[PDB]
């Protein structure tokens, strides 16, 4: 019973690993090999048929998703034709809950730091995710 | 700290009937709660 | 110089022969002034670096100019405190380092108005009230016992009884108690030369309370002159305010319920006759409880009496060393 | 609390009321098991608290 505690007291309407099945599910089927990377214009149809239960509930929230997406640091920097997995998932997942960028805005290398002496051993995996 | 007090004030009133049966209640509220008591009962 | 030497070495030496004598009186001070930077010392090195806050014990006769005193820190040894005259000289020398201290301002007038010192610029004026940077207080601290409410009543009495009896029993031979009945709070020393001097006067002050309260002051000096520490049982103080501006400087006790749902129940806990006056009990709580914690000595905010009998009993036993 | 006000009465002398206070702050802070049900508890009140406050 408490191995499962945290499933057992879910209280769900944050939850986060099972969104993340319906999230993988959703990118297999408009997906049929990874490649490397993956356009652009996907993302857009992905977030309005993504669960709304995480990303957006109203239309008005819409515009927070745009928050997310402008506004910070920007992928562009590469090439457009490139995955964004990497870096929207995880931005919904940081900015759902514990958000701490949006009130300073200037100190992301320290999340920076902390989020990579949090992954110290993944084998630098991440590293090219957290872009 | 207040009975603590009434029994120190009641030592200090008849250093200098109805008076002399209450230094007896004092004295047995005293051992009703001492541990020999405890460990009696 | 030979003749500097000289009386150092007969200071050295007169403090030597009087490490052992009883101590005279003691000095206030109002004023953060440090006495061992001065260069006017008749001894360089042993000068004392109090703050303001503080008391002084001086002993034995030097000059009009500085006196041999010592401090109430523990392990504070003997140094040389400045004269009220020497402090209101070196006050003066203060304010003379900067600029300009008197009417002609140095903003670009410079050879216009030469403005020579009238007698507004010299301590002669700036009279109407004057602090001196010295006050007389008792050589001994009283101990002065406030809240937990209005004195007189049952509750408060009997949790200060307790402490006294704890005060007259555990430094039984070297504490004695005193009880003020009259009134304290008048005590008053720029009011007039001598306010009802003599009872055949008649006056209306000369016939009034004050005479008595007046008289009372020196009694606590009196006691404390003897190195024995005294309390005050005082009926009339219920706030340190009441009794802070007045000479006696005294230590005050602070016991205090830590909220006043457990005092309305204590209060409670007497019987009828106390509900009556339940009322007026409470604000005197709440009042006292507004005072700044800083204006107490010490503080009883604990409930257990045998720990709280101990937070007194190491206090004084810190101060019983500080001046021995 | 006490403690650490202890030292605040004795400015006449270095208190060593701190020290003591510091020594007997870290023997005792070896207890704190924070079972599982607990931390959930305190993880669970955290997120009503701020459910509530943020409305």
């Amino acid at each position: 019973i408490m191995d499962n505690f945290e499933y057992l007291t879910r209280d769900s309407s944050i939850l986060g690993p099972h969104h993340l099945d319906e999230f993988i599910r959703v990118w297999a089927e408009y997906d049929p090999a990874a490649c490397g990377r993956i356009s652009y214009n996907d993302m857009f149809e992905m977030l309005k048929h993504m669960s709304p239960p995480l990303g957006l509930g109203k239309k008005c929230p819409a515009r927070v998703a745009y928050k997310r997406l402008v506004r910070m640091n920007m992928p562009i920097s590469n090439e457009d034709m490139t995955v964004h997995f990497t870096s929207t998932l995880m931005a919904l997942i940081r900015t759902a809950l514990e958000i701490k960028l949006a009130p300073a805005g200037t100190k992301q290398h320290q999340c920076d730091a902390e989020l990579r002496k949090e992954i110290s051993v993944v084998w630098a995996n991440l590293p090219q995710k957290t872009l | 700290w207040i009975f603590k007090a009434e029994e120190v004030m009641l030592a200090e009133e008849d250093r200098n009937f109805r008076r002399k049966e209450k230094m007896f209640r004092f004295f047995i509220r005293r051992m009703v709660k001492a541990q020999s008591f405890y460990w009696v009962v | 110089e030979s003749a500097r030497r000289e009386v150092e070495s007969q200071a050295q030496q007169q403090l030597e022969r009087a490490k052992h004598k009883p101590v005279a009186f003691a000095v206030r001070t109002n004023v953060s002034y440090c006495g061992v930077l001065d260069e006017e010392c008749p001894v360089q090195g042993s000068g004392v670096n109090f703050e303001a806050k503080d008391f002084l014990h001086i002993k034995e006769k030097y000059s009009n100019d500085w006196w041999i005193g010592r401090l109430v820190k523990e392990g504070g040894d003997i140094a040389f405190i400045p004269s009220p005259q020497r402090l209101e000289s070196i006050r003066l020398k203060q304010e003379q380092k900067a600029r300009r201290s008197g009417n002609p301002s140095s903003l670009s007038d410079i050879g216009n108005r030469r403005s020579p010192p009238p007698s507004l610029a010299k301590q002669k004026q700036k009279q109407a009230e004057h602090v001196p940077p010295y006050d007389v207080v008792p050589s001994m601290r009283p101990v002065v016992l406030v809240g937990p409410s209005l004195k007189g009543y049952e509750v408060t009495d009997m949790m200060q009884k307790a402490l006294f009896d704890f005060l007259k029993h555990r430094f039984d031979g070297r504490i004695s108690i005193t009880r003020v009945t009259a009134d304290l709070s008048l005590a008053k020393r720029s009011v007039l030369n001598n306010p009802g001097k003599r009872t055949i006067i008649e006056r209306s002050s000369a016939r009034s309370s004050i005479a008595e309260v007046q008289s009372e002051i020196e009694r606590i000096f009196e006691l404390a002159k003897s190195l024995q520490l005294v309390v005050l049982d005082a009926d009339t103080i219920n706030h340190p305010a009441q009794l802070a501006k007045t000479s006696l400087a005294p230590i005050i006790v602070f016991v205090k319920v830590s909220s006043p749902k457990v005092l309305q129940r204590l209060i409670r806990s007497r019987g009828k006759s106390q509900m009556k006056h339940l009322t007026v009990q409470m604000m005197a709580y709440d009042k006292l409880v507004q005072c700044p914690p800083e204006s107490f000595d010490v503080i009883l905010d604990e409930n257990q009496l045998e720990d709280a009998c101990e937070h007194l009993a190491e206090y004084l036993e810190v101060y019983w060393r500080a001046t021995h | 609390k006490l403690a650490l006000q202890k030292a605040k009465e004795v400015a006449e002398v270095s208190p060593m009321s701190a020290a003591n206070i510091s020594i007997a702050a870290r023997q005792q802070n070896s207890a704190k098991a924070r079972s599982v049900w607990e931390q959930r508890a305190s993880q669970l009140r955290l997120q009503n608290l701020r459910a509530s406050c943020e409305a």
